[PDB]
């Protein structure tokens, strides 16, 4: 049969944060995989 | 030279832009005035809308309706496309 | 010009004279904030934005720090680390542990931000305790809970700046600075619920919401108020049947993130005197009737009466929508009837304004126009009552520029200042011939602005052709090449989106028919001479009042919570509703109500499906595809022939103008059954401050309180 | 390994659009020539006339189908479905929730709520 | 950019000194090499050592 | 069990944590202010063949109102009389009190 | 013919007596789009319901601007349905599969997309933009040669 | 809807004290109800007309400290002010406190919330 629910599901999605709350994080790539940089002079 | 006894509105659909040619921006500039002051009852809804192609409706008795694109005419040709269709 | 400056590394340009947060907010930095709001005064008392600059010795409040040539910001360094945790420390050591008893929680920037920017932990513990403070009666909208504050400022401003209102403040100094009115008096203001939503906490909550929802079980929906001309952006917050709250979201174009208060709290309407069954009159009583029985007993009645050429006649009411007005004209136009009326005084008649060149009846200057209007005249409209939150632009206008405010017609109490220049259309003649008129000729941007009251007067024909030729006499200032100063305010959501599709009365030789078949589109504060005693009376609409309890049968339709409706605002914006919940009872959408009766009535209409009928509406009038726009009125000079070729000679009779709108809370079916608008009305004739005025809680002259809410 | 099943097919693209034609029209014999297996298996009272037409129908919806690509997915379901009933993994309330043995106007529909 | 790392090394094993300007430029092109052509490529031209 | 102040007042605020938490959605919850302004539930169910006997309801309340009593028979002839309403919750409540509060005692500290 | 209801279209096991009457459905002869809704096993009412593309506005009651991030893609209530209260304990009971559900873009055109391929009906609304204006401190405070307009409170 | 255990919303209140309370004699109708037992039936008391009964705690301090008296076991610790000639109630549990600065005008009142005594 098509469902019908008792109780439709209430998806309580909509109270996430409205603010980030993990940020960027961190690099952590080693110096023998990072572009060398042009020392000054 | 009013319209014939059945036109019960008449409405131009135009755009502002010259995507499509100003002549029924021309046409309506002129007729309007004395297209309405021949037979004030009647209204002429003048309306606009981005990328309209130029279009004309005629709305007789009973709900029957007359529709003519004005695509491509000038504006003495839209000037017979309109009379034939308030004359009777 | 844009000056250049790095944010976290980043380098981003903002125009000299802002802000610093202004600067993060475009180079996608988030900083902490609970004093400052984009919409109001920078007051710099949180202390929560405060950032890493070089050359300063101390981290500098970014909202009030005016960005300088080239200046590097630390958005995320130690320093701003440790300020904004030490700050969040201090915000929460007086404050209540009334979490689960707050209306703010789920909701609340206090937590967001303590979570993201605090320590996880507390070190207050004092045997001292914490401070706490009395609560206050600022009317019966706004609950207090005054240990909750924070010294943000945002409601004070709001009050004094926005909406006009200076009876709000903070008496006191130090720890014990508090918030409130001095004397306990009522807060007179129809922005006053807009406290609610900028109170960064839940110390000014909303009395009818109080305790009944969380914000995390509640489904979020976009829609569009109807409660007035402005066609205001709103959220409407549901619970599965029922609506909960209605809250503004941004458009700055038309609210700009503020709704009045009889948009906010009269959504407790939406449920109680709502119309589910069919009801067909019969031995003077109202009996249930199943649709087929309805529609057939409505056919029945129609080919009894022969109806000939305008003996049909349709009122439109303040709430219908497009697709309704679109399809009721296709339904009266094959039954020969082009008699299509319209709610208010005069709505039966030819329009002093016509129909043809839509600049005749729009605001044309947009509502946006008004941040750059120099000189506005206002002729016989109360801006606060008939569009609040557009009365609060011209406020904000006025006092940051040298913008110049008259008016013609009944004095009222107003946010801003302004000269009345008279009542009536020999004032107004010399309004535009003296100083005043000067002031308009002599201006950039003029703006002129007749109410919808003007167009229900007498002398209307002739008030409207005065007006235009003085805009016609007065172009390359009123109709250049990017301004028009020509402005009508509409107060009702339905009548420019009814002046689009020529839903008017075209000359009185139709006006002049009497109808024996009457169908009330939603109509209700009609004007009895409009209505045959003897005519068949159908009403099509969502509420039992004034126009269901006069008619012969009622259908019960859909309300803008529950349908999917186009509406145009007074500047001619095409926007589209959402519907929040599906339909109560048996009730129908509209334009299949009014389809259906095609069918009974012998002439179907072409369109089964709203996407056919919005083809229809399309080529009615093209803008009414495009949606959320408003377009540029071509021809806008075609304006005369209506507005003055047409209306030459009146008999102008001298009567004064007048105040159409007598009860601001009390102005359509929704309202009218509202008990939050009942309460507002009530409190409002007697002054009552307290909170629990018609309401739940305890008092001193009840000990025992009550259930009741609204009596 | 472990031994594909009595039915089990393994997936293969269809090469051209000559290989998934001849492919179909396979398929389809396949099924109607198992109607008369179907109806014993599952005790089905309807006549195989019945059972065929079912089968036409459901390869009639996918008759205006230019990608080989849907239609080689499509090449699949049918003949894991094919496995499914022909190994009598499935049972008869799956088999009789295949046969079902909206309204036709807007004013229909409109009278009795939406349908 | 392994065609990048490949071609001037890392801030760990430079493969040649990139001192002040004009050594930008050089940088970039291993990186622009990189996106121009791939790994198989790099290693197709400059052979097998 | 839904529990009550040594003075017979309802523990219960109507923050609705606990609906929030739930893992099976079990618990539906109606507030509002009461005749004498108090935040208190008008409706307070759980679906006893939905719940999972979890316990992160009891964990997460700030007053101590739900608890899960150290019943366990209480098999029922209907599945309707699993559909517990805030009317049977507070009975239970009434009725288990002693070991409710000896049991947060004996467990309080660990909490 | 010009969007019509078509009443010929077949029924399967998923539809109800609140499933709408559909336009048009895949059938897999379109160009250029994959006719996911043909092959992927959802009910023909995914094709005659309408979905709304947007950007959800932030909170009237919060300054985060997180859920302001992303475009997000729901389905429109229907007028029968959606929600009706259970006789025994008052719950609300729903017959709308698609009520509780969501889906989540990075672009507009990935939301199009998406929808173009499933079937789906689809109405887009763009956000409304912030005009920006630049705020001083110092405006608080500005010199009035003449009458005061209002006292400022801060 | 015979007995009073089935029309008396509480043993101690007979009315609803609520704006949505659906009233007893509403809910214990229909042929669910038919062949049912009322007094059987879960019939709480009404802590509304319980904590009403509790006298006020008098106090000459212009903030008091509520935390529910459980220690752990009450509720979130809060403070109530004290000022205005009104009994001051605890948000979470209803004890009523009043400030001896208004013992005068309290114990002048017709009636009241609390048993001033
Ligand atoms: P002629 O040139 O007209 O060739 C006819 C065909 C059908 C080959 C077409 O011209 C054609 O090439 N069209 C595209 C291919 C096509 O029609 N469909 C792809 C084949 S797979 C398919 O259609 C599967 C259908 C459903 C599964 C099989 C049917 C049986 C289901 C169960 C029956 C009862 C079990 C209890
Ligand atoms: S405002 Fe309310 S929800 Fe937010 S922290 Fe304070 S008490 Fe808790
Ligand atoms: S009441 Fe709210 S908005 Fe006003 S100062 Fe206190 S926290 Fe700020
Ligand atoms: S968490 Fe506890 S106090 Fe809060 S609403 Fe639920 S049962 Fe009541
Ligand atoms: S113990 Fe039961 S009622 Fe409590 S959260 Fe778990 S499932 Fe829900
Ligand atoms: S936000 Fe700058 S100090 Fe409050
Ligand atoms: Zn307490």
């Amino acid at each position: 049969e098509p469902l019908e629910l008792t109780q439709a599901f209430r998806n309580f999605e909509g109270g996430s944060s409205a603010w980030d709350q993990v940020g960027p994080g961190i690099d952590r790539t080693p110096d023998t995989f990072k572009l060398p940089t042009p020392k000054p002079e | 030279y009013a319209f014939a006894k059945g036109v019960k509105e008449l409405r131009f659909l135009f755009c502002q832009t010259s995507q499509h040619s100003a002549e029924a921006r021309s046409f309506l500039n002129r007729a309007y005035p004395i297209m309405k002051k021949h037979n004030p009852t009647i209204p002429i809804l003048l309306r606009e809308a981005q990328g309209t192609i130029p279009r004309v409706y005629a709305r007789y008795e009973f709900g029957r309706e007359k529709m003519e694109s004005l695509e491509g005419l000038t504006d003495k040709q839209i000037e017979e496309t309109v009379a034939k269709l308030v004359k009777t | 010009a844009e000056v250049e400056l790095t944010i976290d590394g980043k380098k981003v340009s903002i125009e000299a004279g802002s802000a610093l947060i202004q600067a993060c907010e475009k180079a996608g930095v988030v900083v902490p904030r609970y004093c400052y709001h984009e919409k109001l005064a920078i007051a710099g008392n949180c202390r929560m934005c405060l950032v890493e600059v070089e050359r300063s010795p101390k981290p500098v409040a970014s909202c009030a720090w005016p960005v300088q040539a080239g200046m590097v910001v630390k958005t995320n360094s130690p320093l701003t680390h440790k300020a904004r945790e030490g700050v969040m420390e201090f915000l929460l050591a007086n404050h209540p542990l009334d979490c689960p008893i707050c209306d703010q929680g789920g909701e609340c920037d206090l937590q967001d931000q303590s979570m993201r920017y605090g320590a996880d932990r507390g070190r207050f513990h004092e045997i001292g305790g914490k401070r706490a403070v009395e609560d206050k009666n600022i009317g019966p909208l706004i609950k207090t809970s005054m240990n909750r504050c924070i010294h943000c400022t945002r409601c004070v401003r709001f009050m004094n700046d926005i909406a006009g209102a200076p009876e709000l403040g903070s008496t006191g100094r130090g720890n014990d600075l508090q918030i409130g009115t001095y004397l306990e008096k009522n807060l007179d203001s129809e922005l006053s619920g807009n406290v609610i939503d900028l109170c960064p906490v839940g110390a000014l909550t909303s009395k009818p919401y109080a305790f009944r929802a969380r914000p995390w079980e509640l489904k979020r929906t976009e829609s569009i108020d109807v409660l007035d001309g402005l066609g205001s952006n709103i959220r409407v917050d549901s619970r599965g049947l029922e609506v909960m709250r209605i809250l503004p979201r941004l458009n700055d174009d038309v609210n700009e993130e503020w709704i009045n208060d009889k948009t906010r709290f009269a959504c407790d309407g939406l449920k109680t005197q709502r119309l589910t069954m069919p009801l067909v009159r019969r031995d003077g009583k109202f009996e249930p009737a199943t649709w087929e029985q309805a529609l057939t007993e409505i056919a029945h009645a129609y080919q009894t009466l022969a109806p000939k050429e305008n003996e049909f006649k349709v009122i439109a009411g303040q709430l219908v929508e497009v697709e309704s007005l679109v399809a009721m004209k296709d339904l009266a136009n094959r039954l020969g009837s082009e008699n299509l009326a319209l709610d208010f005084p005069g709505g039966s008649q030819p329009l002093a304004h016509g129909v043809d060149i839509r600049s005749n009846y729009l605001f044309n200057s947009k509502i946006w126009g008004i941040e750059e209007a120099d000189a506005i005249l206002l002729v016989g409209t109360n801006p606060r009552h008939e569009a609040a939150v557009l009365n609060a632009r011209i406020r904000k206008q006025w006092l940051r520029s040298d913008l110049e405010i008259a008016a013609v017609g009944q004095p009222w109490e107003s946010t801003f200042d302004y000269e009345h220049l008279g009542t009536d259309l020999a004032a107004l003649k010399n309004a535009l011939s003296g100083p005043f008129g000067e002031k308009l000729k002599k201006a950039k941007r003029p703006m002129i602005i007749v109410g919808s009251g003007v167009t229900e007067h007498p002398d209307a024909k002739a008030f409207y052709e005065t007006v235009w030729s003085f805009v016609e006499k007065n172009a390359s200032n009123f109709l250049t090449e990017e301004w028009c100063g020509y402005n009508v305010l509409q107060r009702a959501a339905s009548r420019a989106g009814a002046f689009e599709v020529g839903f008017v009365v075209p000359s009185p030789e139709v006006a002049a028919t009497k109808p024996k078949f009457v169908w009330l589109l939603g109509a209700d504060e009609f004007d009895p001479a409009d209505v045959p005693k003897d005519a068949f009376i159908v009403y099509q609409g969502h509420h039992g009042d004034r126009g269901a309890e006069i008619a012969d049968i009622v259908l019960p339709g859909a309300a803008y919570t529950e349908k999917a409706g186009t509406y145009v605002n007074t500047e001619g914006r095409v926007q589209m509703t959402r519907a929040a919940t599906g339909l109560p009872g048996a009730a129908r959408t509209d334009w299949k109500i009014i389809r259906a009766v095609s069918e009974f009535l012998g002439v179907p209409l072409p369109y089964d499906d709203v996407a056919q009928l919005r083809d229809r509406m399309a080529e009615i009038s093209p803008a009414l595809a495009a949606y959320d726009v408003v377009e540029p009125v071509a021809l806008r000079h075609l304006s005369k022939v209506q507005l003055v070729d047409q209306n030459k000679g009146a008999k102008v009779t001298g009567e004064p103008l007048k105040k159409v709108v007598e009860n601001f809370y009390f102005t359509d079916v929704i309202s009218r059954s509202s008990p939050t608008m009942a309460r507002c009305s009530a409190a409002k004739e007697t002054g009552d401050p307290r909170t629990n005025f018609m309401a739940p809680g305890m008092e001193e002259d009840r000990p025992m309180g009550q259930i009741a809410y609204g009596a | 390994a472990v031994q594909p099943t009595k039915f089990a097919v393994t997936v293969r693209q269809s090469r051209n659009w000559a290989d998934a034609k001849q492919r179909v029209i396979a398929a389809y014999r396949a099924w109607i020539r198992a109607a008369p297996e179907i109806q014993t298996m599952y005790s089905i009272p309807f006549p195989v006339s019945h059972i065929r037409t079912r089968i036409r129908q459901e390869f009639e919806r996918h008759r205006y189908v230019n990608k080989l690509n849907v239609v080689d997915v499509l090449l699949q379901q049918s003949n894991a479905d094919f496995q499914e009933t022909m190994n009598f993994w499935r049972q008869q309330s799956h088999v009789m929730a295949f046969f079902k043995e909206l309204p036709s106007n807007f004013i229909t529909g409109f009278l009795e709520g939406r349908n | 950019q392994q065609v990048a790392l490949l071609s001037v090394g890392s801030a760990a094993q430079p493969r040649v000194e990139l001192i002040g300007e004009e050594g930008t430029k050089a940088l970039v092109a291993a990186e622009e090499e990189g996106k121009e052509k791939g790994v198989a490529k790099y290693l197709e031209e400059k052979g097998a050592e | 069990a839904l529990r009550r102040y040594p003075s017979g007042e309802e523990r219960c605020i109507a923050c609705k944590l606990c609906e929030a938490v739930c893992p099976a959605q079990a618990i539906t919850i109606e507030a509002e202010e009461r005749a004498d302004g108090s935040r208190r539930t008008t409706r307070y169910d759980i679906d006893m063949t939905k719940c999972i006997y979890c316990g992160f309801c009891q964990e997460s309340c700030p007053v101590d109102a739900i608890v899960e009593s150290p019943n366990a028979e209480y098999a029922t002839e209907t599945r309707e009389e699993l559909l517990y309403n805030k009317e049977k919750l507070l009975a239970n409540g009434d009725k288990w009190e002693p070991e409710l509060a000896a049991a947060i005692r004996a467990d309080a500290p660990y909490r | 013919p010009r969007n019509a209801p078509d009443y010929n279209v077949p029924i399967d096991i998923a539809t109800s007596t609140f499933t709408p009457v559909p336009k048009n459905v895949q059938d897999g002869s379109e160009e250029n789009v994959v006719p996911a809704g043909l092959i992927s096993g959802a009910p023909m009412e995914l094709q005659a319901r309408t979905v709304r593309i947007y950007k959800p506005a932030k909170p009237a009651t919060q300054s985060g601007e997180k859920n302001t991030q992303l475009w997000r893609m729901d389905w429109d209530v229907l007028g029968k349905g959606h929600r009706w209260e259970n006789p025994l304990m008052g719950w609300q009971s729903s017959a709308d599969f698609m009520q509780g559900t969501h889906l989540t873009f990075k672009t507009k055109e990935d939301a199009i997309a998406f929808a173009e391929k499933q079937g789906y009906e689809y109405f887009v609304q763009e956000p409304n933009e912030r005009h920006f204006r630049p705020k001083a401190y110092a405006n608080n405070f500005l010199y009035s040669p003449g009458k005061l307009k209002h006292i400022r409170t801060k | 809807g015979r007995p009073a255990s089935a029309v008396m919303q509480a043993p101690n209140r007979a009315e609803v004290w609520s704006r949505s309370q659906r009233p007893r004699s509403e809910a214990m109708a229909g042929p669910r109800f038919e062949q049912t037992d009322f007094d059987a039936q879960p019939r709480p008391w009404a802590a509304i007309e319980l904590i009403h009964k509790q006298p006020v705690r008098w106090t000459h301090d212009r903030i008091v400290a509520c935390d529910g008296g459980g220690g752990p076991h009450g509720h979130p610790k809060i403070y109530i002010n004290t000022d205005k000639p009104e009994i001051a109630t605890c948000n979470y549990c209803g004890l009523p406190f009043a400030n001896e600065h208004h013992r005068k005008y309290l114990e002048s009142l017709p009636q009241t919330s609390y048993p001033l005594n």
